[PDB]
C-alpha cells in the first residue's frame, strides 16, 4: 500500500487487506480526522469533533505514546486474549474482526499501559536523581 | 553537501482571508443598566494598553474598495438594528383615519393637530384622543376633495415599530479585534489614495475608535487626515462612483429647535403606551442649521485646489442635488433623537476658477450660513429591515454642538468639450461611510508552518 | 539577532528581516496562535482558532516533528524547485518571498514527508523486534 | 505524598504543605484536569475546558520540554527575584504564598525560556548539521 | 399594566433539586465549619466539584 | 384568471382566486395503457417469485 501515489481514500479505501499490509496507510488517512439553530447544532459538532480528537491525543499522552504512529510498549500480552498464533494474525486477517475480537478485553490493557507508563516515570525520575 | 527538507513552525507570512471580527468597547459603557446603545451586554472590555508595532521591510497592497470589514461592518449594524426593535411596541391599531384641521388661530402650520379614535386597555371601549402629528408623515386619504380625512403613511406599505424610549442612538466609538491566529495590517502612509502599495505598513491587533455615525451628506464626527486633503475615488473616470474627500481641518456646526411642551402618553391595548407630541408652548419658530461662511469657503476652496491636481485645465463648479424625494437630496442625521432632513442649498452654491481668492479679516466671523431643516418621525433608512421606525418625541429644546470631517461628492455627466464640470453632492449606502472610516485597515491569516532546504540531515 | 529589545511581536515583527535573523523569532509569533449578534460572533471565533491550531499542530505531528520548531527531516530536497543557492536562499530573502515561490509545490513536499515518516516508523519497528 | 496508593480523587490534596512533600508529590498526583437556558452553558464550559488545555499544553511545548512533568532548564536565575535562601524555600513555604511572591516576574521568566529554548534548536541544528 | 401568558397545565412546579457544576479547570471550595457565620475565614476546607 | 389581490391590514395582501374565463372543464391526468399494464404485468411476474 505504497504505490498509490495520490491519497485522498482515508481509512475507509484500505480496510478488508490484511494487517501487514494496512499498517503502511496510516498519515494522510489520519489526516483526514478534522477535514438560529442550525448554527449551533453546527458548532456543536465541531465542538464534539474537537473533544473526540483531544480525548483520543490524551489517551496516547496518558501512556507515553504520543507523536508516533507504530508505537509499541513493554506490557506482556496475556495469551488468554488472543490464544492464536501471530503470522495468522498478521497475515491471514483484517482489522475489523481483530476489532470484534478485542473489544471485550480492552480496559485491562489500557490499565496495564498506564501502569507500566507510571513505573517507567518512576524509573526516570530515580535515573534522573542518581546522575 | 546535499540539501534537505527542514520544517519551520512560526513563520511570518500571509495569505488574504475573511472571518468573523471582535467587538472592543471602553470599560466606561458597563457599569449603566442593561440596553443602553448596543454595547452593554456584548463587547468585551479592552485593556487600555494598545500595542502597535511597525514593520521594517513590508511592503503590502491594499484596497479600499475590495473589503470585507466595510460588508461585515454593515451586516452587523443591520443585524443590530433589526435586534433593537425586537422588544418593542408595534403600533398596529394606529392606521385609523386622522380628523385634522389646522394647530390653531395661525400657529404652527407645519405641524397638524389629528385628532383620532384610539382603543383603550379595554377592547369593548374606545376613547377620542389627539395629538401633533408632523407634515411629512401624513397622507391625505380622500377619494375627493375632502381636507379633514387623514391617515399616517406607514399604514400603506409594512406596519411599523416604535423605538423603546429608554435606548439612546448615541454612536458609542466600537473597535474590531482579530481572531487568533488572524492578524490586522493598517497602512501609515501620508499619500495613500486609497488603492496602491505601502511602505509603512503596521500591526494593530484592533482597531482605532470608530463611531457608527449616520449620514448621507457632510460626514459627521470622525477622524481626520494628516497633512493635507486627500481625495479616494475608484476610478475617476465614469460618473457613478462616489467620490469622497477627506477634510483636513473640522469646521463647526449646530443645529437647534423651538420647545415642545412634553411627550403625550396614550395608552393602546394590554400595557402598550406610543409616545406622541403634546402642545409647542411658547412660539413656533424653525430648525435650522448654522456653519460659519469663512470657514466653509477657503474649506471648499482647499478642497478645490486638491481636486484640479486630477483635472488640469478646468474650473471647479458645484450645485443642487439632482432632484427627489428629501431622504435623498438633503443631508440627513440623528443626534439628540430627534431626525432632521436639512437642505443644502446655500453651502454647495459656488465654483473655482484656479485662482486662489484670500480671507483677510477676522471682525467679519458673524456672518454664517442658516439651513432650512425639516424633521420627519417615521423612519425608512435601510431597505430590506423593516424601515418603519416611529421615533418618540422629546421634551426640550436641542443643540447639536457637531463638527465635520468629510464629503461625498459625484461628478456630473459632462457635454461635449465641456470645461465647467461640476460636482454634486450624493448619499446613498452607508459603505461609503465606513469605507472612508475603514480604508486603513486589511485582515490576513497567520501560516505558521514552512518548508526550507538546508544541510540538517536528520540522524536515524 | 536574538536580542530584539521588547519582544512584543505579535505574529509579524520580523516579516522584513533575512531568514537568518527570522529563524530566532520563531517562539514570539508561535505564542500567540491561542490567545446577541455579539455574543456569537466572539464565540465562533475562538471555536475556530481551536481548529486552525489543532489541524497545525496534527499536520506538523504527523511526519515526527512534535513539538520542535526547528525540526529535521531525511527528504532529499529536489533541486527542481528552487534551482538558487543556499546562502543565496538565507541571506538574500525573506519568508514572504520563499511562499511566493513555494506555493505551487507542497502537497508532493508533505506527501513525501509523510511516506518517509512512515518508512522511519516500520524501521525503526524492525530494529526494535531484531533484539 | 507517594504514599498514598489508593488514588482515586487527585485534585489539590497537597496545597498547603511543605515543597519538599509538594514537588515528588507530582508522580502520583498526575492530572484529573478532563476527567434551552442549560443547553447554551454546557457548550461554553466546554470550549472554555478545551480552550484552557490547549493552553497550557501550548505553554509547555514552546519551551520543548512537553510530557514530562518536571522541565530542568538552563535559564539562570537572577537574584533580583528571590534575593534569598534555597533551602528556606523549599522546606519552609507553601505554593500559594510563593506564587503571590513570584507572579510579578512570571512573563520575563517565560521569555527567557523561550529565548533559550529557541537556542537550543538553533545548536542543535547546527551541531547536527556539522556531520 | 401587562399581559399575561397563561401557564400551560403540563409543567409543574415541583422543585426538582439541582447541582451546580464547575466546568472542567475549575474547582469549588467549600467550607466545612459548623459555626460559620458567612463572612470570615475558614478553617476545614474542601474541595468537591459540584455542590450539594 | 389572475390572483386578485386583496389587501387586509397594513402591507399584508393575499391573493384569491379572480374570475374564471372562457369555458370551464376539468383538471386530470393521464398515464398511457399499454406501457401501465405491461409495467404492472412485470411487477405481477416479480412478485410470483415470493409467492409460489
Ligand atoms: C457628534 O459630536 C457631538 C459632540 O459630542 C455630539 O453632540 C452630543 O450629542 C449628545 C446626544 O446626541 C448630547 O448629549 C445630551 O446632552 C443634553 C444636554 O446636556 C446638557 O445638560 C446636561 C444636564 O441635563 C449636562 O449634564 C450636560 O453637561 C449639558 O450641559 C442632555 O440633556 C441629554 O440627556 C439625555 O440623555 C441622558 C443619558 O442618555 C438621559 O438621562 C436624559 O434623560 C436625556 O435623555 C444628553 O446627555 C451632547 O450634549 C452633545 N454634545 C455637545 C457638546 O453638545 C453629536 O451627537 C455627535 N453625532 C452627530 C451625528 O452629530
Ligand atoms: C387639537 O384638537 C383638540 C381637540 O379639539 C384640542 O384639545 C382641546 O383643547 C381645548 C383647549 O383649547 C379643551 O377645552 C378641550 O377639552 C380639548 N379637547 C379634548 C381634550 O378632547 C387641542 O387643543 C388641539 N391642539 C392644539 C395644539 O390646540
Ligand atoms: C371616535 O370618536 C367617537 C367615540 O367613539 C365616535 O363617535 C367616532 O365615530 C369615532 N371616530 C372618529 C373618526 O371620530
Ligand atoms: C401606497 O402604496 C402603493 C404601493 O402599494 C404606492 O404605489 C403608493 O404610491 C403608496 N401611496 C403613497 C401616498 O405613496
Ligand atoms: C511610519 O509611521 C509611524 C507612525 O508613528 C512613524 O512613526 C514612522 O516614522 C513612519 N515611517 C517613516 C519611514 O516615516
Ligand atoms: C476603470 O478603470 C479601469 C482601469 O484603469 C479602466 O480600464 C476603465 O476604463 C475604467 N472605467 C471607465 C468607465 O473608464
Ligand atoms: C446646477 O444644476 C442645475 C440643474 O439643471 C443647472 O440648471 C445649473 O446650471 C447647474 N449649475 C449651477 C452653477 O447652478
Ligand atoms: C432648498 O432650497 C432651495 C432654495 O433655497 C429651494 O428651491 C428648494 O426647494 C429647497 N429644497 C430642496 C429639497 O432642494
Ligand atoms: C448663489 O450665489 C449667488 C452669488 O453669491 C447668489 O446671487 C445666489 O442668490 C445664491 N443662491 C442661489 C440659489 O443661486
Ligand atoms: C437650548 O438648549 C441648550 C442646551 O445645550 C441651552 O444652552 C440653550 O439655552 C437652549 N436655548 C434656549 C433658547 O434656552
Ligand atoms: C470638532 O472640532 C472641535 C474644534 O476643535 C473640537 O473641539 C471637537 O472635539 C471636534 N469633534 C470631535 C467629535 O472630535
Ligand atoms: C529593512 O531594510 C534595511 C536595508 O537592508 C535593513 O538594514 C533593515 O534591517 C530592515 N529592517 C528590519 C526590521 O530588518
Ligand atoms: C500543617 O501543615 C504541615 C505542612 O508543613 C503538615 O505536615 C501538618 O500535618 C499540618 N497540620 C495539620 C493539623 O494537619
Ligand atoms: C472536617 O470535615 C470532615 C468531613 O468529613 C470531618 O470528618 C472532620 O471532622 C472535619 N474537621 C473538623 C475539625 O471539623
Amino acid at each position: 500500500a505504497v504505490g498509490i501515489g495520490a491519497v485522498f481514500l482515508g481509512f475507509l479505501g484500505a480496510a478488508g487487506s490484511t494487517m501487514g499490509a494496512a499498517s503502511m496507510t496510516l498519515t494522510v488517512q489520519a489526516r483526514n480526522l478534522l477535514s438560529t439553530v442550525w448554527g449551533i447544532k453546527q458548532l456543536q459538532a465541531r465542538v464534539l469533533a474537537v473533544e473526540r480528537y483531544l480525548r483520543d491525543q490524551q489517551l496516547l499522552g496518558i501512556w507515553g505514546c504520543s507523536g508516533k504512529l507504530i508505537c509499541c510498549t513493554n506490557v506482556p500480552w496475556n495469551s488468554s486474549w488472543s490464544n492464536r498464533n501471530l503470522s495468522e494474525i498478521w497475515d491471514n486477517m483484517t482489522w475489523l474482526q481483530w476489532d470484534k475480537e478485542i473489544s471485550n478485553y480492552t480496559q485491562i490493557i489500557y490499565g496495564l499501559l498506564e501502569e507500566s507508563q507510571n513505573q517507567q516515570e518512576k524509573n526516570e525520575q530515580d535515573l534522573l536523581a542518581l546522575d | 553537501e546535499n540539501l534537505w527538507v527542514t520544517v519551520y513552525y512560526g513563520v511570518p507570512v500571509w495569505k488574504e482571508a475573511k472571518t468573523t471580527l471582535f467587538c472592543a468597547s471602553d470599560a466606561r459603557a458597563y457599569e449603566k443598566e442593561v440596553h443602553n446603545v448596543w454595547a452593554t451586554h456584548a463587547c468585551v472590555p479592552t485593556d487600555p494598553s494598545p500595542q502597535e508595532l511597525v514593520l521594517g521591510n513590508v511592503t503590502e497592497n491594499f484596497n479600499m474598495w475590495k473589503n470585507d470589514m466595510v460588508d461585515q461592518m454593515h451586516e452587523d449594524i443591520i443585524s443590530l438594528w433589526d435586534q433593537s426593535l425586537k422588544p418593542c411596541v408595534k403600533l398596529t391599531p394606529l392606521c385609523v383615519t386622522l380628523i385634522c384641521s389646522d394647530a390653531g388661530s395661525g400657529g404652527v402650520e407645519e405641524m397638524k393637530n389629528c385628532s383620532f379614535n384610539t382603543t383603550t386597555e379595554i377592547r369593548d371601549k374606545e376613547k377620542k384622543e389627539y395629538a401633533l402629528f408632523y407634515k411629512p408623515d401624513i397622507v391625505p386619504l380622500s377619494e375627493t376633495n375632502n381636507t379633514s380625512e387623514y391617515r399616517l403613511i406607514n399604514c400603506n406599505t409594512s406596519a411599523c415599530t416604535q423605538a423603546c424610549p429608554k435606548v439612546t442612538f448615541e454612536p458609542i466609538p466600537i473597535h474590531y479585534c482579530a481572531p487568533a491566529g488572524y492578524a490586522i495590517l493598517k497602512c501609515n502612509d501620508e499619500t495613500f489614495n486609497g488603492t496602491g502599495p505601502c511602505s509603512n505598513v503596521s500591526t494593530v491587533q484592533c482597531t482605532h475608535g470608530i463611531r457608527p455615525v449616520v449620514s448621507t451628506q457632510l460626514l459627521l464626527n470622525g477622524s481626520l487626515a494628516e497633512k493635507e486633503i486627500v481625495i479616494r475615488s475608484e476610478n475617476l473616470t465614469n460618473n457613478a462612483k462616489i467620490i469622497i474627500v477627506h477634510l483636513h481641518t473640522p469646521v463647526e456646526i449646530v443645529c437647534t429647535r423651538p420647545n415642545n411642551n412634553t411627550r403625550k402618553s396614550v395608552r393602546i391595548g394590554p400595557g402598550q403606551t406610543f409616545y406622541a407630541t403634546g402642545d409647542i408652548i411658547g412660539d413656533i419658530k424653525q430648525a435650522h442649521c448654522n456653519i460659519s461662511e469663512e470657514k466653509w469657503n477657503d474649506t471648499l476652496q482647499k478642497v478645490g485646489i486638491e481636486l484640479q491636481k486630477h483635472f488640469p485645465n478646468k474650473t471647479i463648479k458645484y450645485n443642487q442635488s439632482a432632484g427627489g424625494d428629501m431622504e435623498i437630496t438633503t443631508h440627513s442625521f440623528n443626534c439628540g433623537g430627534e431626525f432632521f432632513y436639512c437642505n443644502t442649498s446655500n453651502l454647495f452654491n459656488g465654483t473655482y476658477n484656479g485662482t486662489y481668492i484670500s480671507t483677510n479679516s477676522s471682525a467679519n466671523s458673524t456672518s454664517t450660513i442658516t439651513l432650512q431643516c425639516r424633521i420627519k418621525q417615521i423612519i425608512n433608512m435601510w431597505q430590506g429591515v423593516g424601515r418603519c421606525m416611529y421615533a418618540p418625541p422629546i421634551a426640550g429644546n436641542i443643540t447639536c454642538r457637531s463638527n465635520i470631517t468629510g464629503l461625498l461628492l459625484t461628478r456630473d455627466g459632462g457635454t461635449n468639450s465641456n470645461e465647467t464640470e461640476t460636482f454634486r453632492p450624493a448619499g446613498g449606502d452607508m459603505r461609503d461611510n465606513w469605507r472612508s472610516e475603514l480604508y486603513k485597515y486589511k485582515v490576513v491569516k497567520i501560516e505558521p508552518l514552512g518548508v526550507a532546504p538546508t544541510r540538517c540531515k536528520r540522524r536515524v
